[PDB]
């Protein structure tokens, strides 16, 4: 199995990188404002029509539009979880939303991170599911690209401050990128037997005498949105390891590919627009290595397993109750890695019911800052506020003054990265601490012992750095929880972004400069090694007594 | 919900309400 | 500023990402795959007997067992689609365990001392149609002394509905369930 | 290495800082908030609380205590002193007494008045010798003063009543004759208090590089305040929560003191390094910004003069032989004291050399420099030989009807164009010649400035002499500009205009205009031969006193911050190494089997925070030697000067601590203390 877990991570990386590359192509017309080949006059139809003059945007005028889209974007969501019940296409009669859930997912859509603390097929009913999640992760993915496509720009022009026009971005990135690509893949997930369709709930005749309701609904057009987009937020309560929504291991093997088809595909348009392509080749390098670390990990955790299923005789030890037999032991253990380094949120194996070690991981690796390749969008400027610090430390630890991709970098530019990698482990230790603290969120636990207080601790962790993955043993449905996440994923998103478009903001009206004594390679392994030792640094200074209270103490008793 | 409680935590939050506003200025 | 260009946007994503998306997935779903888009049901003449993807309750001893269930109202309840969230340091869990352990040696007295972690541990999505064939090569002595067949025709039966993946290790080797009791179920006649 | 006046006169400034005034310095005030509240647990553990062992938690508040009063002690040592303002200049003022008179009318009675009373539109006698008390206008008299307070010249100049030229200024010194004048303008407008408390108050810009890493002071606090704050609710959920004696020293411990510390172990490194170079320097900050100085200005007059303002090759003249023309120049500077009148007897060697004339033996009247006619002079023949200017000569010309050659003034056109200060002398009535007395330099000069511009440092050239001086000594220095004729507000907004470029400035000079420039200055280098005020304001000064040698100086400051990239690595690899240390320690009094992280084999968890802290003690005091004794650079390239620096200095920034606390909790154990 160790050359199957060897194959399966190499198989991965390769196709990965096949895809990749000339995606990273496409992009990179989109960020220098050139439109793609296909249609040039078919958008300037369309620009006419909404009256969007392609006129140019400083931060402050674009960091407002981003922000009124998504506020805007939540205000119709916020009404039709409501007034679900008024609303057309639902099978059953299924009443709206609690004010509480009702906030807490409309949050959690416009949010990239799909927090779910329900169960779709039991409350929602086939048009909030359909206009009010497929519309909006489509939204919050391209909110996401909005902004690291003006925070490449911010660093290719020199001396202007504009940063195109954020109406004309999100048109581009949807109905060229977005749209598209997962039309192609939710056509692929019904050749393997997804589900599709506007039917009702169609009772089964068992070939027992019991019987079952089967759920319906468009689920693989919505399927093939959240994987693309790392948004996780599936039709059912199994939300991805439901046979419905992943029907095949081919449709897994698609699904990984999916969760990083865009932000891989970012660092190569990170390199061809930049000039440079190394400082792509690092930056894809540096994720990697904490990446394939990572994964290997948790195969190797999994191969150990429970000793207690192979003390009361079974088989082996392997674990596989929190796993689908659908799929590999192996198979999920990449699939936990993939799903919580990348902010998605998808589930093909109910993390809380992992090893210690196998819970730790995906928990570690939301809680660095959702960097390794990250979310669409949050990763890469999620991973370029840490490239602002180790270049930072770098000059400051040498002695002259750091500058990054010719750019010199000053105080103001380096007062926000130090603000916003000082939000997203804030909260986990702030919402985590109001939780632990109570007696409502240490009443919605399932199991004792330390690995319980993992239970409260993966949510924030979840919901700070906006992955969505649960361990869904939470039971979440008070209005405790459903107001304590929506407060956790509001701040741990805009309290990135704004500040991203801030530190976007100062580096237009600066021009780069020559080569010096001070100017670093940042290219080259030899600095990979500093950047390396950095994004896993901050992780590991706020959270060592955060997870040795955790499954570290799971792991040890 | 004590003295012994409650007021440590008014405390570390006033500390983040320093050095946040340590952090903003050069001072 | 805050005006047409700035809502209207905002209503021509709205109207193709919920309008035109969904149901072209819906329009080419049934034009191309009538069946999988449907629901992949299985209906004898006019009796919906379940899909080939969920996998339906199975206590019956002429049949397969799948994996436990312990989905929310009762074991394989699709209006659930919840796992057993229970950690490994959970005691409660090895009381859990141990219960299926003992059920299956007086369910299986002529098989192996030891048994397939598959059919004692449950699954992730409660609803899983799918076990290894190891073990449904373990559960062979059961069903064919209660349906009095033989090994070579059952094991031919059982390598018939032996889905392979595409490679060796992207995913297991996986036997349907459904499919395969009730192609045991016309083979009594 | 400091003598102990100097170093026993700062505790009291550190004794000082303890109350509410050291929240500016953000790592070290959260140290003292824990030694402050670790008092307050103690004091009330031996009265009476639920903890009992009230030893340990008193070595606990004990080293803290000592840490902020040694953190203390190392910065008010490296700090300063750096805005000691003005003394000098401002007890002059304390100092203003002055005679005055109680009828406007000279010959009125007088008394001596401090300068309190010396309101606006008061009758104010000012002998000869004295100083200005205050601003106005001369009313009555006439006499010269020098004006080295405002201009900074060493040049006497003119002050009349009845004209343009009355407006005294409140501050210089008179030399010749009486003046009665009147107060124009009130107490604390006066121009010394538009200077004290424009020196006063001027605040220096901190360097990009120490702003920069006291982000990290606290980016890296407010991720320790956090990991340490949060674990009583994250334990006692879990059984036993931990103490708040713990919690609170765990807080503490974990702070990044040692890049607390480097801000002054930077500062008093190059504060011992430049006495080597026989420069006092006042500040470390001013220590730092010297290798990164790009424009620096001079003062032409006192630093590039050396107060003599005074040559010349030999005397011109129109049709008139020299030698008792130069032999009267001799006899124009017999009863002169001041340098002039001796540059000139040492012209007098330098030709004709008849210089064996006694003071006495010649029996001549010694005539003073006046000021209604404006000049000096003596009488041994029959003729007057009077010494003086041009254009009041120029009046005593007309005043016996003759009339001077136009070629005279031609030599003014030649003199004063060569950046000289012309002198004519005549015998009774009939002119001479022209004595031109110039500028000198001090010595190899150009060949510093020239190495000055190739290390990329503008040089620019300010004074408040003549544009028509200075331009031509601004060509025989090598630098790239200069402003003449300025007032001392223009150097600030010169100096203001070059902070506004965000970029380093180094100002030099000598004299009180220039304690404003030294003020708001980064690198201000003083003068020995400038004033004492100027040696308050400055923040460096000379022993050597030559302006040119700031190259000595940047030298020396590319070598700090070589050495301070090398002391950043091991600190900021330290306190990162020492988180690992005490971390898993902290633990065993929550879960048993947390046991096994206790990698070091410590004792207890109270047994490595006593080790912690004293590790945390030790570490400031031990900087100031490891920048010292142990220093370390040579010039490389931007990146393997980074490869070299996590070699030595990096990887030595993981041991230490693991190395430290492996020895210090067996010290608390062989001993036994705990
Ligand atoms: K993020």
């Amino acid at each position: 199995m160790a050359a199957q877990g060897f194959l399966l991570i190499a198989t991965f990386l390769l196709v990965l990188m096949v895809l990749a590359r000339p995606l990273g192509s496409g992009l990179a017309r989109l960020i220098n404002d050139i439109p793609l080949p296909g249609t040039t006059g078919v958008e300037r139809v369309l620009f006419r029509a909404l009256g969007v003059s392609d006129r140019e945007m400083n931060w402050k005028q674009y960091l407002c539009a981003i922000l009124g889209l998504n506020m805007l974007g939540l205000a119709v969501l916020f009404f039709m979880l409501l007034g679900q019940h008024y609303l057309p296409l639902n099978p059953q009669q299924l009443p709206g939303l609690s004010w509480d859930l009702a906030l807490n997912t409309a949050v959690s859509f416009v949010t990239n991170t799909n927090w779910q603390s329900y169960s779709g097929e039991t409350t929602l009913s086939y048009f909030s599911q359909m206009a009010g999640l497929t519309v909006q992760n489509f939204l919050s993915a391209a909110s996401g690209i909005a902004v690291i496509f003006a925070l490449i720009r911010a660093f290719t022009r020199q001396s202007m401050s504009t940063l195109g026009n954020a109406w004309v971005d999100l048109l581009r990135i949807t109905l060229w990128v977005l749209v598209p690509v997962a039309l192609l893949i939710a056509l692929f997930f019904i050749q393997q037997g997804a589900l599709q369709n506007f039917l009702p709930y169609q009772a089964v005749n068992t070939v027992e005498g019991a019987q079952q309701l089967l759920p319906m609904g468009p689920v693989a057009s919505q399927e093939a949105i959240k994987m693309l987009g790392t948004n996780g937020g599936g039709f059912f309560n199994a939300n991805s390891s439901h046979p419905f929504e992943n029907p095949t291991a081919l449709t897994n093997f698609v699904q990984m590919l999916a969760i990083f088809l865009i932000p891989t595909a970012l660092c190569f348009a990170f390199g061809e627009v930049m000039g440079d392509r190394r400082q792509g080749r690092m930056l894809l390098w540096a994720m990697s290595v904490i990446f394939v670390i990572c994964v290997g990990v948790v195969m190797w955790a999994e191969v150990q397993g429970n000793p207690h299923l192979l003390a009361l005789g079974t088989d082996s030890s392997i674990n596989m109750e929190g796993k689908e037999s659908r799929f590999g032991v192996l198979v999920s253990s990449l699939f936990a890695v993939v799903t919580t380094a990348a902010s998605c949120g998808a589930v093909i194996a109910m993390h809380d019911s992992f090893t210690a070690l196998g819970g730790m991981v995906p928990m570690w690796l939301m809680q660095i800052g959702e960097v390794v390749f990250g979310g669409v969008g949050s990763g890469l400027y999620g991973m370029m506020l840490f490239v602002l610090l180790a270049v930072f430390i770098a000059g400051l630890m040498i002695g002259r003054t750091p500058e990054y991709l010719g750019k010199k970098i000053d105080v103001r530019e380096m007062k926000l990265t130090a603000l916003a990698i000082l939000v997203t482990p804030t909260l986990v230790l702030m919402g985590a601490a109001l939780a632990m603290m109570t007696d409502a969120g240490r009443s919605a636990m399932l199991n004792p012992g330390p690995h319980g207080f993992s239970e409260v601790l993966y949510a924030v962790s979840s919901a700070a750095n906006n992955n969505g993955s649960a361990f869904a043993g939470l039971s979440a449905n008070s209005p405790f929880w459903n107001c304590l996440l929506a407060f956790c994923m509001f701040v741990g998103r805009f309290g990135v972004i704004i500040p991203v478009m801030a530190i976007a903001g100062s580096l237009v009206s600066k021009k780069s400069q020559a080569a010096s004594s001070g100017t670093l390679p940042t290219h080259g392994p030899l600095f990979v090694g500093l950047l390396i030792g950095t994004v896993l640094l901050v992780g590991a200074l706020t959270f060592i007594p955060a997870l040795a209270l955790g499954p570290v103490a799971e792991y040890l008793s | 919900m004590s003295a012994g409680v409650i007021t440590g935590v008014l405390l570390v939050f006033l500390l983040l309400g320093y050095l946040v506003y340590a952090l903003i200025n050069a001072e | 500023s805050g005006l047409r260009p700035a809502l209207s946007t905002f209503i021509f994503l709205l109207l193709i990402t919920g309008g035109v998306y969904p149901l072209l997935t819906t329009v080419l779903g049934q034009w191309w795959f009538p069946w999988q888009a449907n629901g992949s049901l299985i209906r004898e003449g006019d009796t919906v007997r379940g899909s080939a993807l969920i996998g339906q309750n199975f206590t019956g001893n002429g049949y397969f067992h799948g994996r436990p269930s312990a989905t929310a109202e009762m074991p394989y309840n699709p209006q659930a689609s919840g796992g057993s969230n229970l950690a490994v340091s959970n005691p409660e869990l090895d009381k859990l365990i141990a219960a299926r352990v003992a059920a299956l040696r007086a369910a299986n007295p002529d098989a192996s001392a030891s048994v397939p972690v598959e059919l004692v541990t449950a699954s992730a999505s409660g609803l899983d149609n799918n076990i290894t064939p190891q073990a449904a090569a373990w559960q062979i002595p059961r069903v064919a002394k209660a349906r009095n067949l033989s090994v070579e025709q059952l094991t031919q039966l059982i390598a018939k509905y032996s889905q392979q993946p595409l490679v060796k290790y992207i995913g297991q080797p996986v036997v349907n369930i459904v499919e395969l009791n009730l192609a045991l179920d016309k083979l009594d006649e | 290495f400091e003598p102990t006046l100097v170093v026993q006169a700062l505790k009291e400034a550190v004794k000082k800082l303890n109350p509410q005034a050291q929240w500016r310095n953000p790592v070290m005030f959260i140290v003292w908030i824990g030694s402050l509240l670790t008092t307050c647990i103690s004091i009330a553990m031996a009265s009476g609380a639920m903890p009992g062992n009230a030893l340990f938690s008193a070595a606990i508040s004990g080293w803290l205590w000592i840490t902020v009063l040694f953190a203390n002690f190392a910065e008010a040592l490296a700090e300063g002193r750096s805005k000691a303002q003005a003394n000098s200049l401002k007890g002059v003022k304390k100092t203003a007494f002055a005679r005055k008179l109680r009828e406007p009318k000279y010959g009125a009675a007088a008394d001596k008045v401090p300068a309190d009373q010396l309101r606006k539109g008061d009758i104010v006698l000012v002998e000869a010798g004295d100083i200005i008390p205050c601003d106005g206008e001369v009313i009555e008299g006439g006499a010269s003063v020098d004006e080295s307070a405002i201009t900074g010249e060493s040049a006497p100049v003119i002050r009349e009543s009845g004209g343009d030229f009355a407006s005294v200024t409140g501050g210089t010194r008179i030399l010749s004759d009486w003046l009665v004048i009147e107060c124009s303008v009130n107490p604390g407008e006066t121009f010394l208090d538009r200077m004290i408390a424009m020196v006063e108050g001027a605040q220096r810009r901190k360097t990009p590089n120490e702003i920069a890493l006291t982000i990290l002071l606290i980016a890296l606090t407010i991720v320790f305040l956090l990991a340490t704050a949060t674990l009583w609710p994250f334990s006692a959920w879990g059984g036993n929560a931990v103490s708040v004696t713990v919690l609170v020293a765990l807080l503490v411990c974990l702070i990044p003191t040692t890049i607390g510390g480097l801000l002054s172990a930077i500062g008093v490194a190059g504060m011992s390094r430049m006495l080597g170079a026989n420069v006092i320097a006042t500040s470390g900050r001013a220590v730092e910004a010297a290798g990164d100085v790009d424009v620096l200005l001079l003062d032409k007059t006192g630093t590039i003069t050396l107060g003599n303002r005074q040559a010349s090759e030999f005397i011109p003249a129109q049709g008139v032989d020299e030698k008792t023309l130069a032999d009267a120049a001799q006899l124009a500077s017999l009863a002169d004291e001041t340098p002039e009148g001796r540059s000139i007897v040492i012209l007098a060697k330098q030709r004709f050399n008849l210089r064996e004339r006694d003071v006495q033996s010649l029996h001549a009247t010694f005539v003073p420099f006046t000021a209604q006619s404006r000049m000096s002079g003596i009488n041994i023949d029959n003729r007057m030989i009077r010494k003086g200017s041009v254009d009041a000569i120029r009046r005593h010309v007309e005043a016996n009807g003759g009339h001077f050659p136009t070629d005279v003034d031609q030599k003014v056109d030649q003199v004063a164009r060569q950046g000289a200060t012309p002198l004519v002398v005549v015998e009774g009535s009939r002119v001479l010649g022209v004595i031109a007395l110039k500028d000198i330099v001090k010595g190899g000069i150009k060949e510093r400035f020239a190495q000055l511009r190739k290390m990329g440092i503008k040089t620019v050239m300010i004074t408040g002499d003549n544009r028509l001086t200075a331009a031509a000594i601004a060509a025989e220095a090598g630098v790239d500009d200069f402003l003449a004729e300025a007032t001392p507000e223009a150097k600030l907004a010169l100096i203001r205009q070059y902070q506004a470029e965000g970029r380093l400035v180094a100002m030099t000079g000598d004299g009180t205009n220039d304690a404003p420039a030294l003020a708001q200055a980064d690198v201000a280098v003083a003068m020995n031969s400038g004033t004492q005020a100027a040696k308050e304001a400055g923040n460096m000064v000379d022993l050597d006193s030559n302006p040119t040698k700031l190259i000595e100086v940047v030298h020396i400051g590319k070598q700090m911050l070589m050495t301070r990239g090398s002391l950043t690595t091991f600190s900021i690899a330290n306190d990162v190494a020492k988180y690992f240390a005490i971390i898993p320690a902290a633990f065993a009094a929550t879960y048993p089997q947390l046991n096994a992280l206790n990698i070091m084999c410590l004792h207890s968890p109270d047994s490595a925070i006593l080790s912690a802290v004293i590790f945390n003690a030790l570490i400031i005091v031990f900087l100031i030697p490891l920048a010292l004794k142990g220093v370390s650079y040579k010039p490389l390239t931007a990146s393997a000067m980074l490869r070299r620096n996590l070699w030595i200095y990096g990887l030595g920034g993981l041991l230490v601590p693991f190395i430290g606390i492996k020895v210090i909790d067996l010290l608390l154990t062989v001993c036994g203390l705990v």
